[PDB]
């Protein structure tokens, strides 16, 4: 029901998230942010069962922050993704399993931009572009058709807008506003929210 | 005991002036089969207290072991204090409730009869720990059949002579024998008085089958 | 499985069939259901084979330590009480019914039946297992107090024969043991030796 | 089945002095393909490789956990692990979780460190080890792979022939399985060199 | 003999445990408390002691149960720990059997709990002497408990500093106490407590505490205003 | 050589560690507590070591609850664990019984924790030594304004007035002379400052003295520097 | 020395001094005598009344460990009460597990092993009490056993534990206990206790008499007062 | 298989007045269609000023009353004072929540004099929720007893009616009338009515006979 | 149960119905859903009565200990997080709790929603309970940050009244509280029956 998307280009990772928080038939909040900043150059976007999403992401965020304080250098995006996969997989067979679908986006100076897809079962795959939620089924086909590995940041926003526009046209659920952010050598940058109304 | 195995049928209690009388049959039945036809389901806890149990014999035998040790332990101390019938009843209620809370119940309903300090005590403890004291007590099918006869006589006349109470218990046992499938002819009568607890040997109620000819 | 024990003056006679079955297949056609817990104490085992064998082994070890420590021959009641304690404690876990019969200097021949649920009763005659239901009438009518050792051996064999014919689970050979102060004498009855009762003859 | 959720196909074949291991490259949550670059074959000892098929999480966890044990074993022993010993180590890891198993069926292809003898082995989810002189197949398309391998396989195949035979069996077998495919990667293990080739496969 | 005195586990070569004796001395240091019983009632009389004229006197009598009360001499914290064990044990008897715990049975349990520290290493004998006054089916009871873990049933007993002076008074008037009425019985205790007091000091409402348990009376601790009626009828030392 | 164990009775009969801990209180700063019908007054000497230390950081007087306050002497660090127990206990009592805990009940609970130390104690982490702090708890409950004394020994006694600290013996003689049952809270606050000024080595000033009061009408209040200045100016 | 501080240390001679020190504590205590007869066992204790204030029957040194067993103790009373509780628990455990009254020889062995464990370790001191267990059963017969602080348990036809054990043992030897019945022996046990007692020091003694046997139907019981008074009269007349 | 809870029946009502509190219960204990006893009062005196009425599974009722009594004795020992009716109400909620996962099947109404001396009635659901009410009824007939109490004690749905203060005599007639009406329409209630009145003087108990069946 | 809270320029307005229902039976018409955590903080109760009362009381105790230990009041955010963490531990065990934490903190007026599921969110306006859907429509149509204090009180009273009419479980009286920098005030408690005459 909640929507997450990541598009990765030569020097950047563009990530967007739905801004709606809903209980039963009513959307309680329209300003919700599903993006958690693990480090200066890393963002983890989490969609899933209530409570589990905040608890898992905050724990991962605080542990990643501790690494910077203890060692003086931040983790690589690949290391952070592997740390989240290990923690979620360890909890999978545990009495309390977190139902969380996570997308991890980061820029590493040495290895460049990275996007990681993780399912609730805890499978980590590096993907050029990825999406989560029921919205992904409609959106992924557009991305496969219009995605080129050398896509520019301006063209990436054009692709993102097209994917979100389809969701307005075909998705049964109402997802009016989407938060958009980009990660590059300079760092995480907020981009203006895409609001269809 | 999530599932009961060998079980005993109704045990009846009536309070008479100067004591209590409890009567139980001597049969342990595995389902319909009357597997053990000479088992005593009445226990003399102490001089002033006797216990009759309906339900798993194994659980009753276990309680007899635990209750018997507690009484033996008190006798060793020799402090001049002995458990009252009420005290044993309070202990059983706590023990049955504790097992029910653990979800491993003792599958037994017990009638405790005692006479202490010029007073007669009759008490009921259930598997779920429900406990009460009454002039007339019955367990199992005894509640449905024997208790109405016992209560009607007691309500009309509150105080019963020991002889009258035995006569009432024998009439009730005959009624149970006729209408309870799990009932057996042989039964034991236990009476507690100032003198002490006395359990009589196997007793058989006479039966009338005249109605069988009238069926034609 | 039909297991039977009958007390005689100064002794006990224990009898059992020889069939172990998983469903309608006989895994063992010659199984020994009489187990020696001590020199003059034996148990007849009914119910799960694994549960009975495990309980019997544990009691034999415990009774063996008890006898060595007290420097005295063990009591049948003690052996039965050990079986009753294990059976009652794990009643839900174990589907085992056992008849303990033996000779003690103090109380001579004693037969104690511990049914499923861990209850202990001393009985002049005890029968157990699936075939026990078929022979309940025969045992009640035939049993006579004052039966001699030979009469008890005949009584147990005739009863086991009737149960084995009418019960699918019971079958094979009849194993009999007689326990007395002198010792334990064990006999196996098979084929012609097994008592035969005439079948109905109306084609 | 839990195994069919993420899909996956892995197989190993034995040649005269060479071994080959191949795997499907599709990662799918169920009917949807998340990625076409998933790794199911993991290098263990330079000439020793393990291919894991099943739940993608379990495939990743067992490879990560096995490497932890193998890396420690090599450091303490001072020697590269023998192919048989890796089978014993993986079987112990899988059996430890016998009551609640990792949903992965491992296939091991390797050359003995000193003799250079070809070795191929397969294990079940609970750690049963099966060693074969020809081919071992694990995955959603196992029945299809067994049919192709039994007919195609021939003894003492040269490295080039082994590559062609493993490729033809894997390509046709993944063609008949909906949840396996999207490319196949084949590694040919020879004492002198490792040849890794990605085959042209139907994407559908 | 420095080595023998340090730990309870060590036995002196004379067959004595020095640490147990040292704990017994702690009860002697505490203020005098006198307990005596009659056929109908059992009473505890306590000389409360004030650290400063401004400071109020420390509690010396406590309610274990409706039928049981204790007088404390020795380390106060140890007494409070022992009192909590006694309060729990008496309550457990009420919950399980719905009967008051026999007073003698409680004393046996106290003795067992006090004994375990003496045998084990890195433990100390509890340094308290307790006088237990209770009424049970048997009747009035006065009991004395020691750090040695030995408990004794007493017609009357006095513990604490200058207790011997109180003991002498009790021994001389022992016959009168049994048939005395409650007011006479409490007065006999007040006189015994006075014997412990130095001649300059005099018994006063502020420094005296009285606890009474009886056939019809639940244990009651009498405060300074309450002790005034008992003290009002008295004779000069 | 620390040959004796923590729980060792002296030949006299007094635990060695408890007696040594009572000696530790003598090192602590003097605190004057007076109970009056109008209110209970708690006063203490901050004893700032240097001009650089910020005065507010020293916190001898702390609030157990709105109706209960405590003044401490001896090792301050040991007191923090005892103070936390008191605060949690008062809050637990509110949750369970929806009422304010009596001051005596709070003093008894902290007092119980005082003697719970053992070398062979089962807990891997357990107090190894007696607490080295003396606490005066002052509060208003249904009984009325009340003040209590807690010692490392674990004895708790209600006190009309008491001094805990280095000059406690000298202050106690002065307090006994100036204490009257009818004294008002304002008189008690003035008397407490006078005794503290004589005992304190440093001249009394608003920064070096901490004073707090509980009255039935108002919750525990700590005097502000401006409020302290007015009372000291009267001296 | 330093070789006597712990029960975990053997002396150069091979002797554990702490256990010997515990035995000395029993020697300080007043004498307790048990005599076994054809009918059963009779026990007597020279209980010393320290103060007139203590009520009669306080500090009893005779306890009922089980319906058929009785215990006479000499030594620290608190340790003896703890050992009686251990004995009561062992008999209870036996009845629950094996269904029958514990044989006395076994009870003595199990309790003695508990006393022995204390002698082996530095952490726990040895028990300072020595005790006699007595019982009668139709099958078992009269049995009397004595356990020392060391943990040694041996059966005795007659036994004395306490300050005057040596003096009592010569007097006990004179009696032909095997031929005599319990009723006759009850007079003798009173006689030995009165003779053994020192009037000059440790005065104000009281006599506690207990018996288990055919007369008591195998139930250990305090000797009835009427019989006890007659026995004391025989002892006083004999002392003359 | 085994069912841990059984309904033993019974109905309880507590009415609070300016100077009095009345707690009333039927004396019939019943399992299924059978009557265990005709004399099992559901009113228990917690303290001089407090009486608790417990109706529901009888085994839970007996244990809870025993637990409350121990807690009251423990409070007196620690605080040196008897627990007030309001404090008992707060404590009872905590005990009931402690068993939230395995609930006590008991409906509890506490009736007692408050510190001011005014009557206070406290009503508790089985898990622990509690509120103070002028009148509350609990048990099998709670639905039948409560509406008349609203109409008469609360004067609800009545216009042009003077709100006279409740009198002990009027409240006692109402308690008898409501229980007599319930006995007529509810199988569980009957046998007798135990009325306990709490006043400054003490707790006074009255029993009025009700239809046996 | 209908509980509604909204943030406006003047402060936070918290309003609730007073009906407690056991199945169909109406157990109470006077239940107090809004609990006062501290003079500057309020908690609203919805769903299970015992669960809400026990957990909100435990939050109040934790907040009080925090004030004594840190010598400052707890943040609306910190109090909301503490409730969420405590409830999350019991997730899947059947606790049913819907709560709004409203207060004034140094950061500003704060409103948070915490539920048994574990969702914790901050919003200008929230409505919780069975009648939340009916309350949301009336409040959404008339809600403005610029509303005057008196108009804001009326919107909360109207939204609860309209909800009680449509929802069977909602009922009793509307209890209205206003949170201001000085602290919370109980503005009024109005029976729906009296409001029904005024509105109609
Ligand atoms: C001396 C006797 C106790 C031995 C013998 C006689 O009763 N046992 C039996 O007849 C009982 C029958 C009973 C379970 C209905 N059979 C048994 O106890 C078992 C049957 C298994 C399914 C547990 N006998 C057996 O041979 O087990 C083989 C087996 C065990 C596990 C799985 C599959 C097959
Ligand atoms: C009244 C407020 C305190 C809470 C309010 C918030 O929604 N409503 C509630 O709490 C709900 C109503 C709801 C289910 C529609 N009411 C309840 O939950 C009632 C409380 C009184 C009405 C008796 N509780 C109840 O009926 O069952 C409690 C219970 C729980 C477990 C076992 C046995 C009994």
């Amino acid at each position: 029901m909640e929507y997450l998307i990541g598009i990765q280009g030569p020097d950047y990772v563009l990530v967007a998230s739905d801004r709606v928080a809903a209980s039963n038939i009513v959307q309680m909040k329209d300003d919700h942010d599903k993006m958690f900043k693990m480090s200066e150059k890393i963002l983890l976007l989490c969609v899933g069962e209530a409570g589990d999403t905040v608890q898992f992401a905050e724990y991962i965020q605080k542990n990643v922050q501790l690494y910077k304080m203890r060692n003086g250098y931040e983790l690589s995006p690949t290391a952070a993704a592997n740390f989240t996969r290990r923690n979620l997989a360890d909890c999978l067979r545990s009495r309390t399993p977190y139902h969380v679908n996570l997308l991890l986006a980061g820029y590493d100076e040495h290895e460049g931009p990275a996007l990681y897809y993780m399912d609730y079962l805890a499978a980590l795959a590096k993907a050029p572009f990825a999406a989560h939620g029921y919205g992904a089924f409609l959106t992924l086909s557009i991305l496969d058709r219009y995605y080129t590995p050398t896509i520019s940041r301006e063209r990436a926003v054009e692709l993102l807008r097209k994917c979100l526009e389809e969701l307005q046209k075909r998705f049964i659920l109402n997802l009016p506003t989407f938060s958009v952010r980009i990660i590059d050598k300079n760092g995480i940058h907020d981009l203006d929210n895409i609001s269809f109304p | 005991t999530q599932n009961p195995m060998v079980t005993g049928t109704s045990v009846l209690g009536v309070k008479f002036e100067g004591g209590v009388v409890i009567a139980a049959d001597m049969l342990g039945s595995y389902g319909s089969l009357a597997r053990f036809r000479n088992i005593s389901r009445i226990m003399r806890v102490n001089n002033s207290t006797m216990l009759g149990a309906s339900g798993d014999y194994a659980d009753f035998q276990y309680l007899k072991q635990v209750l018997g040790q507690m009484v033996i332990d008190e006798e060793l101390l020799g402090d001049g204090h002995s458990y009252s019938p009420r005290a044993i009843h309070s202990w059983l209620t706590r023990a049955m409730y504790s097992r029910r809370s653990k979800m491993n119940p003792l599958w037994n309903t017990m009638v405790i009869g005692g006479y202490a300090d010029g007073e007669s005590f009759l008490g009921y403890v259930d598997m779920l720990g429900v406990a009460y004291e009454a002039p007339s007590l019955a367990t199992g099918y005894g509640a449905y059949l024997a208790q109405p006869l016992l209560r009607e006589v007691l309500e009309k006349q509150p105080v019963l002579s020991q002889t009258e109470a035995r006569d009432l218990v024998e009439r009730c046992m005959r009624v149970l024998y006729y209408r309870d499938a799990r009932s057996y002819n042989r039964f034991q009568i236990a009476t507690v008085t100032e003198k002490g607890v006395e359990i009589e040997g196997p007793l058989s109620t006479e039966t009338n089958w005249d109605i069988a000819h009238m069926i034609s | 499985t039909t297991i039977m024990a009958v007390q005689f003056d100064g002794g006990v006679v224990l009898g059992a069939d020889s069939r172990t079955t998983t469903g309608s297949y006989i895994a063992n056609r010659v199984t020994d259901k009489l187990t020696p817990i001590h020199d003059r104490i034996f148990c007849c085992r009914s119910g799960s084979a694994a549960d009975t064998q495990a309980v019997a082994d544990a009691v034999t070890y415990q009774l063996g330590f008890h006898s060595i420590e007290l420097n005295e021959p063990p009591l049948v009641h003690t052996a039965a009480s050990l079986f009753k304690e294990m059976c009652y404690r794990y009643r839900e876990d174990l589907m085992a019914g056992i008849i303990i019969a033996g000779w003690d200097p103090q109380e001579g021949g004693q037969v104690y039946s511990v049914p499923m649920g861990g209850m202990m009763v001393r009985q002049s005659f005890a029968i157990g297992g699936s075939g026990s239901s078929y022979i309940y009438g025969y045992v009640d009518a035939t049993y006579r107090e004052g039966m001699t050792k030979e009469e008890c051996l005949q009584f147990t064999a005739n009863a086991l024969a009737l149960a084995m014919e009418r019960d699918g689970s019971s079958g094979g050979v009849i194993r009999l043991a007689a326990i007395a102060e002198s010792g334990v004498e064990r006999q196996v009855l098979l084929g012609d030796q097994i008592p035969k009762f005439a079948v109905a003859t109306l084609p | 089945s839990i195994m069919s959720y993420n899909g996956g196909a892995v197989m190993a074949m034995k040649g005269k002095n060479c071994v080959a291991i191949a795997a499907d490259r599709r990662f799918g949550i169920q009917a949807q393909m998340v990625t076409t670059d998933f790794q199911k074959i993991f290098p263990m000892g330079d000439r020793l490789y393990i291919g894991l098929a099943g739940l993608a999480t379990d495939v990743q966890t067992v490879a990560q956990r096995l490497k932890f044990r193998l890396n420690l074993y090599e450091l303490k022993e001072g020697r590269q692990i023998k192919p048989y010993t890796l089978m014993s180590m993986v079987a112990n890891l899988l059996y430890e979780k016998r009551f609640g198993p990792y949903y992965t069926e491992p296939v091991i292809a390797g050359l003995d460190p000193k003799t250079f003898k070809p070795f191929i082995c397969s294990l079940d989810l609970i750690g049963c080890p099966m060693v074969t002189d020809d081919f071992v197949v694990s995955g959603t398309c196992a029945e299809q792979m067994y049919g192709m391998c039994e007919s195609l396989w021939e003894p003492n195949m040269d490295p080039d022939h082994l590559f062609e035979t493993i490729s033809q069996a894997m390509l046709n077998a993944v063609d008949r399985d909906a949840v396996s495919g999207m490319g196949v990667i084949v590694h040919i293990i020879e004492k002198d060199k490792i040849t890794t080739r990605t085959l042209k496969a139907r994407m559908d | 003999r420095n080595q023998y005195d340090n730990d309870v586990t060590v036995w002196s070569p004379q067959g004595r445990i020095h640490q147990i004796e040292y704990a017994m001395e702690a009860v002697k240091q505490g203020s005098a408390t006198v307990g005596l019983k009659s056929k109908t009632h059992a009473v505890l009389v306590a000389l409360k002691r004030a650290q400063s004229e401004l400071a109020a006197h420390q509690k010396k009598i406590l309610h274990v149960d409706n039928h049981i009360g204790i007088s404390i001499a020795g380390l106060t914290a140890d007494a409070r720990l022992l009192c909590n064990f006694m309060r729990q044990e008496c309550l457990d008897s009420r919950f399980v059997f719905d009967r008051p715990l026999p007073v003698s049975r409680l004393v046996s349990l106290i003795g067992s709990k006090t004994q375990i520290p003496t045998q084990r290493y890195g433990r100390r004998p509890y340094g308290v002497g307790l006088l237990i006054a209770g009424y049970d089916d048997m009747g009035p009871h006065i009991f004395q408990t020691c750090p040695s873990a030995n408990y004794f049933d007493c017609r009357a007993m006095s513990i604490g500093a200058r207790s011997q002076s109180a003991r002498t008074y009790l021994e001389r008037h022992m016959s009168e106490f049994m048939e005395c009425n409650l007011n006479e019985l409490v007065k006999h205790g007040l006189r015994a407590l006075r014997e412990t007091l130095p001649a300059e000091q005099d018994l006063t409402t502020k420094n005296v505490s009285i606890g009474i348990v009886g056939k019809d009376l639940e244990f009651t601790i009498y405060d300074d205003d309450d002790v005034s009626p008992f003290l009002e009828g008295l004779e000069e030392r | 050589e620390y040959d004796r164990g923590v729980n060792t009775f002296s030949p006299e009969g007094r635990l060695f560690q408890v007696e040594y801990a009572i000696e530790a209180i003598k090192l602590g700063s003097t605190a004057i507590g007076i109970q009056t019908s109008e209110g209970v007054c708690l006063a203490v000497e901050k004893r700032i070591t240097s001009p650089l230390m910020e005065p507010s950081s020293i916190e001898k007087i702390v609030e157990i609850d709105a109706h209960i306050g405590c003044a401490m002497s001896g090792l301050i660090a040991d007191a923090k664990t005892l103070i936390d127990k008191a605060r949690v206990e008062t809050q637990n009592h509110w949750f369970t019984y929806n009422e304010t805990m009596t001051v005596e009940s709070v003093t008894q609970a902290v007092s119980n924790l005082a003697l719970q130390f053992g070398e062979e104690d089962a807990d891997p982490g357990a107090m190894s030594r007696p607490f080295g702090v003396a606490l005066l708890f002052g509060g208003v409950d249904e009984k009325g304004p009340q003040l209590f004394h807690m010692d490392p020994s674990g004895t708790f006694v209600q006190c009309d007035a008491r001094a805990i600290g280095s000059a406690s013996e000298g202050a106690q003689s002065s307090l006994q002379e100036v204490y009257h049952k009818s004294m008002t809270l304002k008189e008690a606050i003035k008397s407490s400052l006078i005794i503290l000024k004589q005992v304190m080595e440093e001249k009394l000033n608003a920064t070096n003295i901490e004073l707090a009061t509980v009255q039935p009408g108002q919750n525990f209040h700590m005097f502000t520097k401006e409020e302290l200045e007015e009372v000291i100016k009267d001296i | 020395t330093g070789y006597d501080l712990s029960a975990s240390t053997f002396s150069p001679d091979g002797r554990v001094f702490q256990v010997e020190y515990a035995m000395k504590a029993v020697e300080n205590s007043s004498t307790a005598i048990g005599i076994r007869c054809k009918d059963g066992v009779v026990f007597g204790v020279e209980k010393l009344v320290l103060s007139k204030l203590y009520e009669e029957g306080s500090n009893k040194r005779l306890f009922n460990v089980d319906r058929h067993v009785g215990m006479a103790v000499a030594g620290l009373l608190a340790d003896a009460r703890s050992l009686a509780d251990i004995a009561r628990e062992e008999a209870s455990n036996f009845r629950s597990n094996f269904g029958y009254n514990i044989p006395l020889k076994h009870l003595a062995d199990r309790v003695a092993m508990y006393v022995h464990a204390y002698t082996l370790y530095s952490a726990v001191r040895p028990f300072g009490c020595s005790f006699m267990l007595g019982s009668y059963s139709v099958n078992d017969g009269a049995q009397l056993y004595m356990i020392d602080p060391s943990g040694v348990s041996y059966g005795y036809w007659g036994c004395a534990i306490g300050k005057a054990r040596q003096a009592a043992k010569t007097e006990i030897e004179k009696l032909q206990m095997k031929e005599m019945t319990c009723r006759d022996i009850v007079k003798e046990v009173a006689k030995i206790i009165y003779i053994v007692h020192d009037e000059v020091k440790d005065k104000a003694f009281e006599l506690e008499l207990s018996w288990v046997g055919e007369l008591t139907n195998g139930r250990h019981e305090i000797v009835p007062k009427d019989i006890r008074e007659e026995a004391e009269k025989y002892a006083k007349e004999s002392l003359k | 298989r085994f069912s841990p809870y059984v309904f033993n029946g019974g109905t309880i009502l507590a009415i609070a007045g300016e100077d009095f509190a009345i707690v009333a219960s039927d004396t019939r204990l019943s399992e299924g269609f059978s009557i265990h006893t005709r004399d099992s009062p559901k009113c228990y005196k917690l303290t001089d000023k407090t009486v608790i009425g417990c109706s529901g599974f009888h085994g839970d009722c007996l244990t809870l009353t025993k637990i409350i009594e121990a807690r009251l004795k423990m409070y007196k020992h620690s605080n040196n004072k008897a627990m007030t009716t309001g404090a008992i109400a707060a404590m009872l909620s905590t005990i009931l929540y402690s068993r939230r996962f395995f609930p006590y099947y008991v409906y509890n109404i506490i009736g007692g004099l408050d510190e001011e001396g005014k009557g206070a009635v406290y009503s508790f659901d089985p898990v622990g929720s509690y509120q103070r009410d002028s009148f509350k009824a609990g048990g099998s007939a709670s639905a039948m007893l409560q509406p008349l109490l609203d109409n008469q004690v609360g004067f609800k749905n009545m216009q042009n009616v003077e709100h006279v203060p409740l009198s002990l005599d009027r409240a006692m007639r109402l308690v008898k009338d409501v229980f007599i009406s319930a006995a007529e329409r509810d199988v569980y209630t009957g046998d007798a009515l135990r009325i306990c009145i709490v006043t400054k003087e003490g707790i006074r108990e009255e029993t009025v006979s009700l239809r046996k069946d | 149960t209908t509980t509604l809270a909204f943030k406006f320029r003047h402060g936070v307005i918290v309003a609730a119905d007073s009906r407690a229902t056991a199945g169909a039976y109406i157990a109470s018409q006077t239940v107090k859903k809004v609990i006062e955590i501290n003079p500057y903080l309020l908690g609203t109760m919805a769903g299970g009565a015992a669960d809400c009362s026990f957990w909100e009381r435990l939050l109040a105790r934790q907040c009080r200990i925090y004030e004594l230990r840190n010598k400052e009041r707890i943040s609306v955010a910190a109090a909301s997080k503490l409730l969420a963490n405590m409830v999350y531990q019991y997730k899947g065990m059947g606790l049913s709790m819907g709560t709004m934490i409203c207060g004034w903190d140094k950061r500003g007026p704060g409103l948070y929603y915490v539920d048994s599921e574990g969702n914790r969110i901050s919003g200008a306006t929230f409505s919780v309970g069975s009648g939340s859907v009916y309350a949301y429509g009336v409040m959404d149509r008339g809600y403005s940050y610029d509303l005057e204090v008196e108009q804001a009180y009326d919107l909360a009273r109207r939204a609860i009244y309209q909800a009680t009419y449509r929802d069977a479980y909602s009922g009793g009286a509307v209890n209205l509280y206003h949170v201001r920098e000085d602290g919370w005030i109980r503005v009024s408690s109005d029976n729906v029956a009296d409001l029904h005459e005024k509105y109609s």
